[PDB]
């Protein structure tokens, strides 16, 4: 409505967008971690059975 | 009756918001705003001339 | 600043998309990484087995 | 350098950072009065000017000295804030981060001043030690593991009233958990912090989302508290054994995550809740069967997921997690042999509704299995039901769960088979049905009425 | 406090802002809705629409 109320709504929302994505990216890469270890543990285990 | 009224109201939100392409090529502005709940009352009194003031 | 502010908000959305997309490229890579460092993990374990063998 | 970028995005960290940097502290006057020697106050004075813009790591040494020696709350807090602000900034206090990172000594020193003085003073102290640990050039399990056992910091985290303080501390721990080694020490201390975290999720559930008051709602403050708590859980769950254990101890508290998934429309909350439950239900957790069983039987996880599946929210990964979880839950219980599940329940006299006992197909395949002397097993269930009513009385809670389920089970076989009517007559089960009708508890009476009608349809044609 | 959602075309955007205004709406910002990906055109809302059609049928059957 008033310019002060619209500028208050602009900072708040483009913040919400930026923050939610940073956390979103952060969850995606955290999972990337999880899959790295699980996948390595598996792949390694097989080849080491053959080696043994 | 209460769930029926509730469910009608859910259909309307989705439509307002644009849930299909058709609602889009018929009204292109969807705006956002915050209404205190102690005042929720007065907004619904005038449904809006060609405006939908059905809210949450 | 209403008609400056939307244009900024549109840009924010496009930005939120590109940061999430870098992570997803990262994730695929992270999976590829796991196979490479496990390829290296076998031939370093292989030389470990020849170690206690040659000791024997 | 510019360290890690942690604790610079949060509002909760920023509100605490305001309280300190507003209030001013004239070090030189304190030094003249003897609480520190002069070199220290000048060093803090100069350091504050470098933060704003002006030309070091060599300012670091006195600050280390000053902190350990001083016991005056005001000076160490004001200094800690200025070290803290410098570490993460890439504008200023780049050189700062180098001296800490190269030499293990200033980390160990920096730890000594933690747990002394005002509740704030200690929080900043913890941030800065953690800040360095999470980087790739200093790592020690010992600081985290001791601070966890230690009282003054752990007290702050237990208080939930002060969202800002609590938030910062939970994040401090969850970041150390992104690194594998810290997970092992953290899991020793799980008992203390983990009820506090489930409480935050519970509080979250009872309040509203249709206001933006000071308390937890779906505001900025709230969105960060929920996320971190959940995330902390999720991290420690990456180790398969911890996850099996976590469900079996914490079972009651655990079931609540499904709720948060509904009530919230926020993919940060929803996603994380879905993932943690997924990971425990994964094959890789040993006794994955057990946890699925507890969740399905008692907590009724399966029906909850089927609702969740319908309401997809925009986020690819969320949709993926929900679908995977729907498959695992559903598949594991049903795929057991039908005769086996029924008899296992029959034997314990600990019958419960389950997805195949409200399903007609289960009963059709199993009619034949009962016949051994005119449906001996079927007669076993009839004996069992009769007994529960008469012995151990009727209208007390234990006996009331077995009855409703048993009457449901009988109804299905009778509708399917006309020859089972004889069995009810011989046994005396026929009488027992009539008795349940009068009895209190709506669910027992429904099932009882359905049993009467099943016999009745067949007597008169 | 509570989210309110309004739609119009851009033509009566001003006419709307004033009337809303006189009733006590605050922080009125015109948007689209792409800046709230879940509450935009996607498969998700369309599934919700089906869920309401099922609701409608269930109420009628029970009233009968």
């Amino acid at each position: 409505l008033t310019p002060n109320q619209v500028n208050d709504e602009l900072n708040k929302m483009q913040a919400f967008i930026r923050k939610e994505a940073e956390e979103k990216a952060k969850e995606i890469q955290l999972k990337a971690d999880q899959e790295y270890e699980i996948e390595k543990t598996n792949i390694v285990r097989n080849e080491t059975n053959n080696i043994d | 009756d209460s769930w029926f009224q509730d469910v009608t109201r859910e259909k309307a939100i989705f439509e307002i918001l644009n849930k299909s392409n058709y609602d889009t090529n018929r009204k292109i502005l969807i705006a956002e705003g915050w209404i205190p709940r102690d005042e929720l009352a007065t907004l619904q009194a005038r449904l809006g001339e060609m405006i939908a003031r059905l809210g949450i | 600043s209403q008609k400056n502010g939307i244009a900024t908000l549109l840009q924010a959305e496009k930005e939120a998309h590109e940061i999430v997309s870098k992570a997803r490229k990262y994730r695929q890579d992270k999976l590829k990484q796991a196979k490479t460092d496990a390829a290296k993990e076998i031939d370093s374990y292989k030389i470990q087995k020849d170690k206690e063998l040659k000791e024997f | 350098m510019g360290a890690t970028k942690i604790l610079m995005d949060s509002t909760h960290f920023n509100e605490i950072r305001s309280i300190i940097r507003s209030r001013s502290v004239a070090w030189d006057a304190l030094a003249r009065s003897e609480e520190l020697s002069e070199i220290d106050a000048s060093t803090a004075k100069a350091l504050e000017s470098i933060l704003v813009k002006k030309n070091n790591g060599k300012t670091l040494i006195p600050l280390i000295h000053l902190l350990s020696t001083s016991d005056n709350e005001d000076c160490k807090k004001s200094v800690q804030n200025l070290i803290a602000e410098l570490l993460s900034s890439d504008k200023y206090g780049d050189d700062t981060v180098k001296f800490f990172q190269e030499d293990p000594k200033q980390l160990e020193q920096l730890f000594d001043v933690s747990l002394k003085g005002d509740f704030q003073t200690v929080l900043i102290s913890g941030f800065n030690v953690v800040s360095l640990l999470v980087q790739n050039g200093l790592h020690n399990v010992k600081l985290v593991e001791k601070l966890l056992k230690n009282n003054n910091l752990i007290n702050i985290l237990q208080n939930i009233e002060q969202m800002d303080t609590c938030y910062v501390c939970i994040r401090l721990l969850q970041e150390l958990a992104v690194i594998p080694e810290y997970r092992d020490v953290i899991w020793l201390h799980e008992k203390k912090f983990m009820p506090t975290l489930f409480k935050i999720l519970q509080r979250a559930t009872d309040s509203q989302l249709a206001t933006r008051i000071v308390a937890t709602n779906s505001n900025h403050l709230g969105i960060q508290l929920q996320y971190h708590s959940l995330l902390l859980i999720w991290l420690l769950t990456f180790n398969p054994v911890f996850a099996n254990e976590l469900v079996q101890k914490y079972l009651s508290d655990f079931l609540d995550l499904l709720k948060l998934v509904k009530i919230t429309i926020k993919e940060k909350v929803s996603r994380l809740c879905i993932s943690i439950i997924l990971q425990c239900c994964s094959t890789r957790v040993k006794q994955h069967k057990k946890v699925i069983k507890q969740l399905l039987l008692l907590g009724n996880a399966l029906p909850t997921v089927q609702s969740l599946s319908e309401r997809k929210y925009s986020d690819e990964e969320l949709r993926q997690d929900i679908s995977n979880l729907k498959e695992i839950l559903e598949n594991e219980y049903q795929e057991l042999t039908s005769f086996d599940e029924y008899v296992a329940e029959l034997d314990s006299k600990l019958l419960c509704w389950s997805p195949p006992h409200v399903d007609n197909g289960f009963w059709s395949d199993n009619i034949d299995e009962f016949k051994k002397d005119n449906y001996k097993i079927f007669r076993q269930l009839i004996e069992l039901l009769q007994a529960k009513v008469r012995n151990g009385d009727v209208n007390a809670k234990q006996e009331k769960i077995i009855i409703q389920v048993a009457l449901n089970d009988i109804t299905h076989v009778v509708e399917l088979l006309p020859e089972s009517i004889d069995v009810l007559d011989k046994t005396g089960g026929k009488a027992d049905i009539m008795e349940l009708l009068n009895h209190s508890d709506s669910r027992v009476k429904y099932e009882a009425l359905k049993a009467t009608q099943a016999i009745i349809g067949y007597t008169f044609k | 406090m509570a989210l309110v959602q309004f739609y119009i075309p851009q033509e009566i955007s001003r006419d709307s802002a004033y009337t809303l205004g006189q009733l006590g709406l605050v922080q009125f910002r015109d948007l689209n809705s792409k800046v709230r990906a879940f509450q935009r055109t996607f498969v998700n809302e369309i599934r919700r629409l089906d869920n309401v059609e099922r609701q409608y049928r269930y109420f009628y059957s029970l009233l009968k």
